């Protein structure tokens, strides 16, 4: 089974920007017909991925001329001349060549731009959690960029890191910031024992992490 | 051309599933049709092939003997049954055409959502959450509505008849324990939240649940 792997991961872009992803093959993926057979696919969020390039150069019929690919042997790229929004997504390397067909690992294609600070928020729990035997705490990390992002819970001054609960939203488009949910639950009991409840925050934006905090004992 | 697929489905651990791929619009017996798994994390993974024409097949090997495909002439569709459902199975599974060594995977289906679980159709349990009692109130104020203890997807939280186009940041859903949960912030001016009046409208087309409950201002 030929291994594909593509780098970087991510390739943040600014618009207009010429971007540039690779392609390397564990083995060399040359047929005796004259033509490797390599297929670019770009997986744009919540749909099917789309065909962009097949045998390494041709063009798909009804694609931005702006992509353009080559390569040989166990050496691939895809090149975007001027990158749009359209253009936001996944590409994926694939091989036709030898059974079976693999696909790559995939390059997050994102935007890049000036760093934009977190905005933190800290939330207690609700009257309904308490009836209904339970805690639930929550910290909102909204509007920060780039994903340089740590969140870290220090209860009463000792670091709580079980049961974290951790959700991060795509970049959006809007503003194409990004943002994170992270939160943990707490049972009554245990949620009335501990008198000092923490959240902090580490960003690059500001090396000092961005503490806040909400006493139980209040 | 149009590669129609089956809808989302629910099965318990151990069960099995039969997902159908029908081909309309092109010689259907002649063209290879590609199974790809997509977990919801990320990676695309091709499962096998099937020839409808004949009766050749072709496994991954991360996939042989999970996956199984029949082809009926008759009616154009090709189908792939799944043994021994696990929670590592629930992702969304495409159904391309593909011709080897000629015309690439240009046309896919819409995409089959396939969950494992052992739940039942659980409604929502909104929590309204208000800012806390210590916190200080600067010019532009986030909101906050949470929904937990709830399945299937999805679940469309918005605003009042789309009150709030604008600064919304609906965070994707997570599994705390065996339920999905998410949740949702708006940004508003303080000046405006006494007298605007926003609700977040959480909906379970699943259940035939569609319950709004506004977060009244602390
Ligand atoms: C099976 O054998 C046939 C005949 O030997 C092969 O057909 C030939 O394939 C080559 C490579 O694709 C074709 O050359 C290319 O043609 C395109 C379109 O004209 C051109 O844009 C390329 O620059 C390149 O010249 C060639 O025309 C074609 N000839 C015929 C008569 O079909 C076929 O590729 C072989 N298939 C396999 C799987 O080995």
């Amino acid at each position: 089974d030929v291994l594909m792997t593509q780098t970087p991961l991510s390739l943040p872009v600014s618009l207009g920007d010429q971007a540039s992803i690779s392609c390397r093959s564990s083995q060399s993926i040359v047929h005796s017909n004259g033509n490797t057979y390599l297929e670019w696919y770009l997986q744009k969020p919540g749909q099917s991925p789309k065909l962009l390039i097949y045998k390494v150069s041709n063009r798909f019929s009804g694609v931005p001329d702006r992509f353009s690919g080559s390569g040989s042997g166990t050496d691939f790229t895809l090149k975007i001349s001027r990158v749009e929004a359209e253009d936001l997504g996944v590409y994926y390397c694939f091989q036709g060549s030898h059974v079976p067909w693999t696909f790559g690992g995939g390059t997050k294609l994102e935007i890049k731009r000036a760093d934009a600070a977190p905005t933190v928020s800290i939330f207690p729990p609700s009257s309904e959690q308490l009836t209904s035997g339970g805690a639930s705490v929550v910290c909102f990390l909204n509007n920060f960029y780039p994903k340089d992002i740590n969140v870290k819970w220090k209860i009463d001054g000792s670091e709580r890191q079980n049961g974290v609960l951790n959700s991060w939203t795509d970049q959006d488009s809007k503003d194409s910031t990004y943002s994170m949910s992270s939160t943990l639950t707490l049972t009554k009991d245990e949620y009335e024992r501990h008198n000092s409840y923490t959240c902090e925050a580490t960003h690059k934006t500001s090396t000092s992490p961005i503490v806040k905090s909400f006493n139980r004992n209040e | 051309v149009q590669l129609q697929q089956s809808g989302a489905e629910v099965m318990k651990p151990g069960a099995s599933v039969k997902i159908s791929c029908k081909g309309t619009g092109y010689t259907f017996s002649s063209y290879w049709i590609e199974w790809v798994k997509q977990r919801p994390g990320h990676g695309l993974e091709r499962i096998g092939e099937i020839l409808p024409g004949s009766g050749s097949t072709n496994y991954n090997e991360k996939f042989r003997g999970k996956a199984t495909f029949t082809a009926d002439k008759s009616s154009k569709t090709a189908y792939m049954q799944l043994s021994s459902l696990t929670s590592e199975d629930s992702a969304v599974y495409y159904c391309a055409r593909y011709l080897p060594y000629y015309y690439a995977m240009d046309y896919w289906g819409q995409g089959t959502s396939v969950t494992v679980s052992s739940a039942k159709t659980t409604p929502p349990s909104v929590y309204p959450l208000a800012p806390g009692s210590a916190a200080q109130t600067n010019s532009m104020v986030t909101l906050g509505c949470l929904v937990k203890g709830y399945f299937p997807e999805p679940v469309t939280v918005t605003w009042n008849s789309g009150s709030l186009s604008s600064g919304v940041h609906t965070f994707p859903a997570v599994l705390q324990s065996d339920l999905y949960t998410l949740s949702s912030s708006v940004t508003v001016p303080s000046s405006t939240w006494p007298s605007e009046t926003v609700t977040c409208n959480v909906a379970h087309p699943a259940s035939s649940t569609k319950v709004d409950k506004k977060i009244v201002p602390r």
